[PDB]
């Protein structure tokens, strides 16, 4: 799963392995020269030899630092470039997934996936292979050297190594489950935090801070972190003590001093252990702290590739104008939970189709299926005779504009929000679209004018931001329009004026109107009553009233 | 380190003092253990190696003391890190509902989000992961230098002069990468907010065709974030080079003086060999500081965000309470004025609403009638004037009694991710099942239960996105009617309901048994049948008021409004 994602970094990661092997051998070479320098320095060698060894040792230290710095610079750039490409792939993937994926997952979990999962790959793909190769090469090279020097004092170095390995294994075993539970806990707390900040007026009125679910789950998450981190940090510092250079220096002397005091060793031969033996502990600590990073990186790779393996809205090769044509459409958000049932409905150019009915019947889903935010479970939807599943997002949305139930405004200027469908539209087109939607006057009252930003906290009134979205759809100016409960939050005077503007623009266009204000849709050429996900009756306003059906019931209740 | 001490709880300052004492003691023991080698090799290489047992016996004691204090320092560092984590997060959680509503700008909303999102393990283990190794690395070569003054005074001077360049490099490394790190943090935060917008506004972006990265706002945020990230990597190279050169300069100073003393004969030959090991122990912190310095910059940015949230201006309050045990209070605006930013929303609105009667508010769009309901509920507060509940100003009311006295049906009915019954129980979690069933019945939510497959356990999405607009609206109505508050503000509670459900909910709003002052905002004349009074809020002014039939006969703005 992870390897299929990280395959493009095959050659950087292999090159990182070999370069670290050479670099960590180069980093160990100075202390080999210093041992040679110390031995000749006790032997009273000529000053030329001492200066040559000393100067070379300092130069090789500089070379090692330069090469290590150049490596981590290059390897971090490679990781940064891969993450940008991977995030670009995820954004392109999410641009064509079914829209139920977002609804059941949430925006918080999407935030973890795009940004924090790709960031969790860091230690795996830039630090893991160097740290592992260093901990394999340098301790082996040092211990081989010291076993050549003296086996008695080289054997005691297995004591801190064995204790470190035991601590490393039990640490990873103990924290393995928690590292797997961690990403979902972060998703949950991300969800709670987003709801806490977005749903602030509900928190202020209903229960305040203490009664909020966020504080309950915040305590639960911190309790999880404490249980995860206390034994983990406890083991993590015991390893730090075991592999510290001071620990190696002490245990070397404990094993060496009783020998040297006796006639069993020459103190000249303790020099390698003091100089080489203390240095390879810090490199063991690398993977000692990095196993958790590798575990997190592998799990993040699995989540990322799982989403990149997710099924998406394909664009088939199967391959009147202005017509929309639903042909025995059926749809279910959850399998076994139908919401549309055998609906047949043809929208023709130069007509207005009013899709009314009880709340929760399925009207907004049927508008969504015309948008192809989801795929029908049965039947087909055809635009200009071309099935929407054979149309790319470009071709499909060239032909059908939308005003959605929720007035979702993106963070940006008002001209950007109106020009969302066509950012390169001239300002004069934007002002005419706003005048039609009866929102240009309010925009001129704003401080900055059209450039004023509509982020949350600098928002507009409910009816006003709805009129902005109506202005957006008018600017798109598609052959087909779908007015999913426009004028819901508008007053009767604004509602009448925007409807007049819409009825002026869309005389040679296909219009689908979803309205609970039944008095606004009496002019429709066809009034479709959608109840329980199935069309219960069809006709004009006068015909439906005379029929005494469901529409008569809704009409009478409206008085 | 000043920002951390500001965030420390006053309870935990005693542990911070103890932690600081042990951290210094640990560093002294590390340096003394390193410098005890110099006597040790002097004795071991002499003609009487039995003298080395003294220094080995002392080195062992310093080493064990190093182990014990370092485990204790880790323990105290862990407790300090989580204690700060729990207390700051609880302070932010309690403060944010009290922060002024105007504070939540898109930038401030982002900052509050990342501050809460910092609850993860990176901040919890901040003390053990960052402060403890930093203080160890920064103070170790100084402690080695002070220890080496005993072995040789000018040798200790050379060691401490190396520490001067160490702190010099540490100071300059921060300034070199400060601007790039700030830009990188800003672009990352923008990328986070655009991802959230991308996942939330997905339908509108898809229809508007701004969803592809080449065309989307999030794609531009990703490109800018990548560019800023590479700049940060490039601008960290001066810091890495500076620490490396500082390490080499300290190596030259320490080694040069050691060789000078060795050649001059004032310092022994085996001791000069021991100084190689002490020099390596002396130069290890020069690399550790380089590794830790970038984490400091990120931590400073994180704690700036946490303190910024804790610096937010809480809404004014008091300790006044209503005398009534939830009996209906009168509501009146005493010449209220209110303005978002610089635009006047309300200009001297004045009215008095009777205790038990229902009042309707109507008028053109953008008039300011949700603002009137928000002011009555205390979500906002007037710029000037005073809003009274039963003769008591709301600004002086106890925040507990202030929110307990009002229940609201919001214009946009947000719902929390969870079951349907959880969202209804938010109104009053201690309510009886009999009361909950009555509340859901009144809001026509029983129709949802007998039509949805899971019933009241139907999981709602983020917001109310897994429910129809009318369905989440009825759930909000059920939530509000459940609460026993004596003031019920109905802000377009039937905007997204069909005529049948709209009629049923409208009857239920008046059929609710307990007495309340009911303020209803509506754009449907059939939704204000039961109102005893009307207020035509236009352009921030109550242009007229009276009864429905009275205003209709008068032929004023009301008759034209419902033509
Ligand atoms: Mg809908
Ligand atoms: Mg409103
Ligand atoms: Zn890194």
């Amino acid at each position: 799963a992870g390897s299929r994602l990280l395959a493009p970094l095959k050659k950087p990661l292999i090159v990182s392995g070999v370069l670290q092997a050479l670099i960590t051998l180069i980093e160990l070479a100075p202390f080999v020269l210093l041992v040679e320098l110390a031995r000749l320095l006790l032997g009273g060698a000529e000053a030329e030899r001492l200066w040559t060894l000393g100067l070379t040792a300092v130069s090789l230290i500089g070379l090692g630092a330069v090469l290590a710095a150049a490596m981590t610079l290059w390897l971090h750039r490679v990781d940064a470039r891969f993450a940008h490409e991977l995030r670009g792939r995820l954004l392109t993937k999410l641009s064509r997934l079914p829209l139920g994926w977002f609804t059941r997952r949430g925006s918080a979990s999407t935030k973890q996936l795009v940004q924090d999962d790709t960031l969790a790959l860091h230690y795996l793909i830039t630090h893991a292979i160097p740290d592992a190769v260093a901990a394999v090469v340098a301790p082996v090279a040092v211990l081989v050297y010291l076993f050549v020097a003296d086996w008695r004092v080289a054997l005691v170095l297995f004591i801190p190594v064995l204790v470190y390995l035991v601590l490393m294994s039990v640490m990873t075993i103990q924290s393995g489950s928690k590292i797997a539970q961690a990403p979902r806990w972060a998703e949950r707390m991300g969800g709670e935090a987003g709801a806490f900040l977005e749903g602030q007026p509900v928190i202020r009125i209903f229960g305040g801070a203490a009664a909020s679910r966020f504080r309950r789950r915040l305590d639960d998450y911190i309790d999880f972190l404490v249980s995860w981190q206390r034994p983990f940090v406890g083991k993590k510092t015991l390893m730090d003590l075991v592999t510290r250079p001071a620990t190696f220096l002490w245990i070397i002397l404990v094993a060496g001093v009783p020998l040297v005091v006796t006639g069993r060793m020459d103190p000249v031969n303790l020099l390698p252990f003091l100089l080489l033996g203390t240095t390879f502990g810090a490199r063991l600590l690398g993977i000692g702290y990095g196993l958790s990073g590798i575990q997190t990186g592998m799990l993040a790779a699995r989540r990322i590739q799982t989403v990149l393996d997710e099924p998406e809205l394909v664009v088939r090769d199967r391959t009147r104008p202005g017509t929309v044509e639903l042909d025995r459409v059926s749809f279910e958000y959850r399998p076994g939970v139908p919401v549309i049932r055998d609906v047949t409905l043809t929208l023709r150019p130069g007509t207005v189709t009013a899709l009314v009915g009880p709340s929760g019947s399925g009207k907004s889903t049927l508008a969504a299926l015309v948008a192809r935010f989801h795929d029908v479970t049965q039947g087909a939807i055809r635009v200009d005779g071309r099935d929407i599943r054979t149309l790319t997002a470009d071709e499909l949305y060239r032909r059908v504009g939308f005003v959605l139930q929720d007035a979702q405004l993106v963070h940006g200027s008002v001209a950007e929000n109106i020009a969302l469908a066509e950012p390169d539209a001239g300002l004069e087109r934007i002002r005419t679209a706003a005048r039609d939607a009866q929102i240009h006057d309010r925009i001129t009252r704003m401080p900055d004018g059209y450039d004023s930003v509509l982020g949350a906290g600098s928002a507009l009134s409910g009816g006003e931001r709805q009129r902005v979205t109506i202005a957006r759809a008018i600017l798109a100016d598609t052959p087909v329009l779908v007015l999913d409960e426009a004028t819901a939050f508008a007053d009767p005077e604004s509602e009448y004026l925007v409807q007049q503007a819409i009825n002026r623009l869309t005389r040679d266009r296909t219009v689908l109107v979803i309205a609970h204000r039944l008095h606004t849709i009496t002019h429709a050429d066809q009034i479709v009553v959608l109840d329980d996900g199935r069309i219960v009756e069809v006709g004009t306003h006068d015909e439906l009233l005379a029929a005494g059906g469901r529409y008569r019931g809704l009409w009478d209740s409206g008085r | 380190i000043r920002t951390l001490l500001r965030l420390v709880p006053a309870e935990k300052r005693g542990a911070v003092a103890g932690y600081a004492v042990l951290t210094l003691l640990s560093v002294l023991l590390r340096a003394v253990g390193a410098v005890l080698l110099i006597p040790l090799l002097a004795a071991l290489f002499s003609d009487t190696p039995s003298d080395a047992w003294l220094w080995l016996g002392w080195l062992t004691a310093v080493t064990l003391a190093g182990w014990v204090t370092d485990t204790n320092t880790a323990r105290l560092g862990f407790d300090l890190g989580f204690a700060v984590l729990s207390r700051t997060q609880h302070d932010m959680a309690d403060r944010l509902p009290n922060v002024a509503m105007s504070w939540f700008t898109p930038d401030n909303t982002a900052t509050a989000r990342q501050a809460i999102a910092a609850t993860g393990p990176e901040l919890a283990g901040l003390v053990v992961n960052l402060l403890t190794p930093l203080i160890g690395a920064a103070l170790l070569p100084a402690a080695i230098g002070v220890a080496l003054l005993f072995v040789s005074v000018p040798l200790g001077l050379a060691a401490l002069a190396g520490v001067a360049v160490l702190f010099g490099a540490l100071a300059l490394s921060g300034r070199l990468s400060r601007a790039a790190d700030k830009v990188a943090g800003e672009t990352n935060s923008a990328f986070t907010e655009r991802i959230i917008e991308f996942a939330r506004t997905q339908q509108a972006l898809r229809a508007a065709r701004r969803v592809e990265p080449a065309r989307s706002q999030v794609g531009s945020a990703l490109a800018a974030q990548h560019g800023a990230g590479l700049r940060l990597l490039t601008m960290q190279i001066p810091g890495q080079v500076l620490f490396s050169l500082a390490g080499q300069v300290a190596l030259i100073g320490f080694a040069g003086m050691a060789v000078w003393l060795t050649v001059r004969g004032q310092l022994g030959v085996p001791e000069a060999i021991a100084l190689i090991v002490v020099l390596v122990r002396y130069l290890e912190p020069f690399a550790a500081i380089a590794d830790l310095a970038p984490a400091l910059e990120t931590t400073r940015a994180t704690l700036n965000r946490i303190q910024a949230v804790l610096d937010a201006p809480t809404l004014p309050a008091g300790r006044r309470r209503l005398d009534r045990t939830g009996a209906a209070p009168s509501i009146e605006f005493d010449d209220v004025r209110f303005s978002y930013g610089d635009e006047v929303v309300l200009d001297g609105v004045s009215f008095t609403l009777r205790p038990g009667n229902t009042t309707a508010i109507v008028g053109p769009s953008g008039s300011g009638k949700t603002t009137i309901l928000s002011l009555i509920a205390g979500l906002q507060q007037p710029a000037s004037g005073r809003v009274l509940l039963d003769g008591v100003d709301v600004t002086t009311l106890d925040p507990e009694a202030r929110r307990a006295a009002v229940s609201v049906v919001f214009q946009h009915p947000y719902l929390f991710d969870g079951t349907l019954r959880d969202n209804v129980l938010v109104g009053d979690p201690e309510a009886d099942p009999d009361d909950v069933t009555a509340a859901m019945r009144l809001a026509r939510v029983d129709e949802l239960l007998d039509r949805l497959p899971d019933g009241d356990a139907t999981v709602v999405g983020e917001g109310g996105t897994a429910l129809s607009g009318g369905e989440r609206q009825r759930v909000s109505i059920a939530r509000a009617l459940l609460k026993p508050a004596p003031v019920l503000l109905v802000d377009e509670a039937t905007s997204a309901l069909d005529n049948a459900n709209e009629a049923a909910v409208v009857d239920a709003l008046t059929a609710d048994p307990r007495p309340r002052t009911r303020v209803i905002v509506a754009h449907r004349l059939a939704s204000i049948r039961h109102a005893d009074r009307v207020l035509f809020v236009e352009a921030g002014r109550v242009v007229e008021d009276g009864a429905i039939d009275e205003l209709l006969a008068a032929g004023g703005r009301f008759a034209q409004f419902w033509a």
